[PDB]
């Protein structure tokens, strides 16, 4: 009984040390929550009306300083020179009983740092490059039974041949816990020279079909889109640069109809926005005066934001035709986050 | 005096205040970081 | 428990509330929610322009 | 100037309420301090 | 733990000193911003 | 693990579950810790994975 | 630096970006300060440049 009472007293003292350590960790985590909510404020203020706040460099500097402060909060928690929440935590286990190996385990976070544990990312151009999803093509979205992995809830999403990015997103949404899917089709356009005539072509955005005509310059197509804005729910934009830009909030797989024009030469090259960013440099025309061009449709990209772990795969083309050769949600990339 | 100044001075003050507000935003960053670190610091010292 | 008192959370909250009170008093006596100080450097730039 | 008023001049209709909340919270904190700084005195004076 | 809390308190005081320094700097920079405002004022008055 | 999932059965004394979706060391760890209570075991991931 | 830019890659452990437009001491300082968050660096230019 004396052995027992001594073991229980020293176990109570060790448990007091442990609960104090846990309160230190809880305070550190509260401070990280404050930093993250402040980052959310700075991020939604970083909307800037998308064109109004000319101090975007200073705003990125502000966010970077907040990130450095978060990484510092990761450190400076040396409760005995053994900083808990960052670095390499040994996943300790406090003994609370009077018997051997009678212990209570704790699974403290690896770090409040970069991708080492921020939200994992499943993106199109993640690995090397993206297939049909998030780029122009001729045939379009093909068939497939892309496999989904996570929370022991594998679900073979069926993607028929022709399904737009919106439909694909709606399909993969749901079943998998705490996973969301947005759709976005951002594509530019630039009409080239028109030898003796204009490009009398059409555009089939989903159900309805545009019947525009007389395209000689980017500005002409710009006005045609801005006028047709009622029917086609896809906003267009032509900056002083000359590159007309068209974006769809929904994410419909825009298609350019056959080029039944009156010209003899010319084309309208387009690019497609990538998942993470880095708008496509290599151009490719959807319509061309004379010989029929390729890559006649435009398919947007999707993004699968994932909190802890979410793997995806697909048989051959299936995997590529969605997120290329990713096969992993790795590269959480909270450090590389820009503003 | 006559012609150049009237516009050259605007050309100055635009980027001048741009840089000044950039430094002010850097100060805002360091001070918000200071508030956060001092709150974290009081909390961790109290837990210790 | 006599060599220290765990009520120093009250001092922490009092300091936080005092800083918040000084900020609110400055905003009231100046009339600007975005003070000429560091607060909301983006809004500060917009106000300057 | 309307934009500058929307962005700068405070909508103090909630700022006065926030100030009153801060004031009552400060007074409550002083009260908690006056009550808590007296517990060890009592426990030592009665246990000894 | 005593080493840690002492270091944390002196770091708190150093951080408060740094906050004061940065706040003085922010005041100086907002003053210079007002000077640049007046300079643009006089410059656009120099259109004349 | 290549080309598919490593879905396998986990038998622990009387209670028996069949894990699925395991594709990495972290995956199995998480899935086991999720059901650790039912199996009466202690699935813990270390710093070295 | 003569006749062009000294654009080079900055590799730091795992994260790695590549600066560009390198033409002077202050240029580096600035761009590295911009990318310090991603690369995990502390780019500080002193009074002596």
């Amino acid at each position: 009984l004396s052995n027992q009472i001594s073991g229980l007293n020293v176990a109570t003292r060790n448990a007091n040390d442990g609960i104090s350590l846990a309160q230190t960790a809880e305070g550190a985590l509260q401070q990280s929550t404050n930093i993250l909510q402040r980052i959310r404020d700075l991020a939604l203020q970083s909307a800037n009306g998308s064109n109004s706040d000319a101090d975007r460099a200073a705003l990125q500097k502000e966010v970077a300083a907040q990130q450095a402060e978060l990484t510092r909060i990761s450190d400076t928690t040396t409760f005995g020179g053994r900083k808990l929440l960052d670095g390499s935590f040994g996943t300790t286990s406090f003994q609370v009983g009077s018997n051997a190996y009678e212990t209570i385990d704790i699974s403290l976070q690896n770090a409040s740092a970069s991708a080492i544990g921020s939200y994992q990312v499943g993106s199109n151009g993640a690995g090397t490059v993206a297939s049909v999803a998030g780029t122009a093509t001729a045939s379009g979205i093909a068939s497939g039974t892309v496999n989904l992995v996570g929370g022991g809830q594998v679900k073979n999403i069926a993607i028929a041949a022709g399904d737009s990015a919106k439909a694909i997103a709606e399909k993969m949404d749901g079943a998998i816990p705490n996973l969301s899917a947005r759709a976005r089709t951002v594509f530019t356009a630039d009409v080239s020279g028109v030898t003796g005539g204009s490009l009398n072509f059409d555009v089939t955005v989903g159900s309805n079909t545009v019947s525009l005509a007389g395209v000689t310059s980017t500005q002409d197509l710009a006005d045609q889109l801005n006028s047709n804005s009622s029917k086609l729910g896809i906003t267009a934009s032509i900056n002083d640069k000359g590159v007309l830009t068209i974006t769809s909030a929904t994410g419909e797989n825009v298609k350019f109809g056959a080029q039944t024009g009156t010209a003899t030469a010319g084309q309208v090259a387009v690019k497609v926005q990538g998942s993470d960013g880095k708008f496509e440099a290599a151009a490719k025309n959807v319509v061309a005066a004379g010989t029929a061009a390729t890559t006649t449709i435009v398919t947007g990209y999707v993004q699968l934001n994932s909190p802890t772990a979410y793997s995806v795969s697909g048989t051959g083309t299936q995997a590529s035709q969605v997120f290329g050769n990713a096969s992993a949600a790795q590269k959480s990339s909270v450090a590389s986050v820009d503003i | 005096s006559t012609a150049d100044g009237a516009q050259n001075a605007i050309a100055v003050v635009d980027n001048a205040l741009a840089a000044i507000d950039a430094q002010r935003a850097d100060l805002a960053a360091v001070q918000n970081r200071f508030k956060n670190t001092i709150d974290n610091l009081t909390n961790i010292s109290e837990n210790a | 428990v006599n060599t220290n008192i765990a009520s120093l959370n009250t001092q922490r909250n009092l300091n936080a509330s005092s800083n918040d009170l000084n900020t609110s008093l400055q905003r009231l006596t100046t009339g600007y929610r975005i003070n000429s100080a560091k607060d909301d450097a983006a809004g500060l730039q917009i106000s300057n322009r | 100037t309307n934009a500058r008023s929307r962005i700068k001049d405070t909508d103090f209709a909630a700022e006065t309420a926030a100030l009153s909340k801060n004031q009552v919270l400060q007074q409550a904190g002083t009260a908690i301090l006056a009550q808590a700084n007296q517990l060890p005195q009592a426990v030592l004076s009665l246990l000894r």
